């Protein structure tokens, strides 16, 4: 409900809105947040990989506050890259997680649909990382 | 030397009578130093004026008493008063908080009342009136000057400034055309060409502005330093100072920038930076350097300049604000936008840093962090009722009604004499759909505060309380009832009567009210709809809608506001 509250506060006035639309918006907001108070759902605070700070960051969060190290997206499923296993093709260069591709059995890139074997891209990215 | 002689006189006159002229000399000396607080000059000028007026008032006004009154001396006093107001603060209509311009204008008013034939007094009066934002009174003073002296060039030029500041470019153009044919030598006067360039730039005539300011660049600017350090010349209300020269330089660079002459703008501006270094003009031209470097697409140098301002510079806050404004719009990221105020915090905490952090977070709509900053501020500042109301609003806007309600109840428990707190609690309680407690809180407090009637803001709070009471009354109406709730009607008439009273109160105070006029017209519309919904009293509804229509037909609401008349005519 923290993200819901932030989104609802954003939606109350974007640039312009009629009175009735805004009215039904706060009516919905009041109903939702008066039925029961906003409760933060617990999750796993995985260790951060962007920097050396020991302050763990929430799994959903990609902002990475006070560090400035934003995380690259995963086009396969949307999960932020929190592991060594990340590869990309030479058409869209988007970081792919091996586990997500294995689970989904994706023969092509999720964004640009590059029709070349993904295991060879994984090996090539491993070689490139070894070069770095 | 003058300061030393004044000190010698004061030491030798340890029991001598304090005179107006000694105080005026001390005020001028204090004006001429950079490190003296302006309040000292203000009190010296006030003492001199008080002594002079005390000398004059023992007496009846013949020739000897226009001698003793010395209208020239009072005019010089008014000029010394106006010297404390900067030309940019002068044009913007923002009076300084110390009110020196009002005092000077009042002195000029007394001079004019005693001597209505003093044209320079009228010129200075129009000047000060334009300083306090009274453009119409400045215009009427200029019209007096023109009718007294049709040849008065400075009158037409001043009419040009006032028309340009009021966005009446055609009238300013006519005044400038009159001034052109008035005299040919004042086409060498720096102030006149600065005016002409400013007006031409405001009208979009960039080529004419460029030519005028080139001719305004071959006059004595490089000689203006020695002229200002050694001012010996027949001067008047219009005095060419170093600030006007800096304005000429900056607007010349600006006009070069708009004409795609970036190299010449940059060279002129590099000249300007090294020409005003040492006074406040150095940081001013540094800010201009950030601005025009931004306009040239070179954002890195501008950011470095705005960041290189140290923490001991009074313009550090303004530099950070302008750095953040250009960072959120051009780069389009809220992260460093909030960071540009966060850093202002951790660099050095103060009694207001958390406040504008909360203001920035409201502007970006991040209620939780702003609430945290505001509670830190409330920890820093003991009572600070403004931080109390800001915390209340933030906790009401964070969609966590329980803690906001608890905070409101606590704050009422400590101090039950905060009307705004009661109104905010009522709004939150009607938001949470708790009508009984809301009305039980609204009715006693609203029915108890009828002792401070002459106050304007308290009347506004009473009107808001009555309006919220009426809203609560109309909210608790089950659908399908067609009975006229008379007590809501009585509250509504009370609310509109108080609104009329407070609109008049805004009138004698010279404050914009058209927002109050339009909200009262809206409330008339709501009352007409309410009285139409239940009883078909067509005559009363028509009369009320007619008075609402004629009531919203004041000032310039013809073209600006159109929805109000649209709903009126729909009804
Ligand atoms: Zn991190
Ligand atoms: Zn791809």
């Amino acid at each position: 409900f923290r993200e819901c509250s932030r989104a609802f506060v954003k939606l109350q006035n974007l640039e312009n809105i009629t009175e009735d639309e805004k009215e039904r918006y706060e009516a919905i907001a009041v109903s939702i947040f008066t039925k029961h108070p906003p409760l933060d759902s617990p999750c796993e605070y995985t260790p951060c990989v962007g920097k050396n700070c020991s302050q763990q960051v929430s799994e959903y969060d990609i902002h990475c506050r006070a560090c400035g190290s934003n995380f690259s997206p995963c086009v396969a499923s949307g999960r932020p890259i929190f592991q060594k296993e990340f590869y990309q093709c030479k058409n869209c260069r988007h970081k792919m997680i091996e586990s997500e591709v294995s689970r989904l059995k994706l023969y092509n890139c999720a964004l640009c649909h590059s029709p070349i074997d993904f295991k060879r891209f994984t090996e090539s990215n491993n070689n490139n990382n070894n070069n770095i | 030397d003058a300061e030393s002689q004044i000190d010698f006189i004061n030491q030798t006159t340890n029991n001598g009578e304090r005179t107006s002229e000694i105080a005026y000399l001390e005020a001028l000396v204090s004006t001429k130093q950079e490190n003296v607080d302006p309040r000292v000059t203000i009190k010296l000028l006030e003492e001199s004026l008080k002594l002079h007026i005390a000398q004059a008032n023992r007496l009846y006004p013949s020739f000897d008493f226009y001698i003793v009154l010395n209208p020239d001396f009072l005019m010089s006093l008014s000029q010394a008063y106006f010297f404390q107001v900067g030309m940019k603060e002068m044009l913007a209509g923002k009076q300084p908080q110390n009110g020196v311009a009002s005092k000077g204008t009042k002195l000029l008013d007394f001079i004019i009342k005693k001597i209505p034939g003093l044209i320079p007094a009228y010129l200075l009066q129009a000047k000060g009136k334009m300083s306090m934002g009274n453009t119409q009174e400045a215009l009427k003073s200029v019209t007096k000057v023109i009718e007294q002296d049709p040849k008065n060039e400075e009158a037409y030029i001043l009419s040009a400034m006032i028309a340009s500041s009021s966005k009446n470019f055609s009238l300013a153009q006519n005044q400038l055309q009159q001034a052109l044919s008035n005299n040919f030598m004042i086409r060498d006067n720096p102030l006149f060409m600065l005016v002409k360039g400013e007006v031409e730039y405001a009208q979009g005539s960039y080529q004419a502005c460029l030519e005028t300011m080139k001719a305004a660049y071959e006059i004595p600017e490089v000689k203006d330093k020695a002229n200002q350090s050694k001012v010996v010349s027949a001067m008047s209300v219009l005095q060419f100072s170093d600030k006007d020269r800096c304005s000429i330089f900056l607007l010349y660079a600006k006009a070069l920038q708009q004409n795609n002459n970036s190299k010449e703008a940059k060279k002129i501006m590099t000249q300007a930076i090294s020409q005003f270094t040492g006074t406040t003009e150095e940081v001013n031209v540094l800010i201009a350097n950030s601005e025009i470097a931004l306009q040239s697409g070179d954002v890195k140098k501008a950011i470095s300049i705005l960041k290189g301002v140290p923490q001991e510079s009074p313009y550090f806050l303004r530099a950070r604000q302008i750095l953040a404004d250009v960072y959120l719009d051009q780069l389009r990221d809220r992260r460093n936008y909030a960071k540009c105020y966060a850093d202002l915090i951790e660099i050095d905490p103060s009694f207001d840093n958390y406040k504008m952090l909360g203001d920035a977070l409201m502007k970006i709509r991040e209620p939780e962090e702003a609430s945290r900053a505001y509670e830190k501020a409330a920890l820093i500042k003991p009572d600070d009722e403004q931080i109390i109301q800001l915390l209340g609003l933030s906790l009401c806007q964070t969609h966590d009604y329980n803690k906001a309600l608890t905070y409101y109840e606590n704050a009422l428990r400590m101090n039950p004499k905060r009307l705004d707190l009661i109104i905010d609690l009522g709004k939150l309680c009607i938001q949470i759909k708790n009508f009984n407690r809301a009305e039980e809180i609204l009715k006693p407090d609203i029915f108890s505060d009828e002792y401070q009637l002459p106050t304007y803001q308290n009347l506004k709070r009473n009107q808001e309380g009555f309006y919220l009471i009426a809203k609560l009354n109309i909210k608790r109406t089950p659908p399908g009832v067609f009975t006229p709730i008379d007590m809501y009607r009585k509250a509504l008439k009370k609310s509109i009567q108080i609104q009329i009273d407070v609109i008049e109160k805004a009138k004698q105070e010279g404050e914009d009210v058209e927002k109050e006029r339009k909200t009262l017209a809206d409330m008339y519309i709501e009352l007409a709809k309410y009285t139409n919904q239940y009883e078909k009293n067509e005559k009363a509804t028509l009369d009320i809608l007619a008075e609402a229509s004629k009531y919203t037909n004041n000032q310039d609401t013809m073209s600006k506001t159109v929805g109000n008349q649209e709903k009126i005519l729909e009804l």
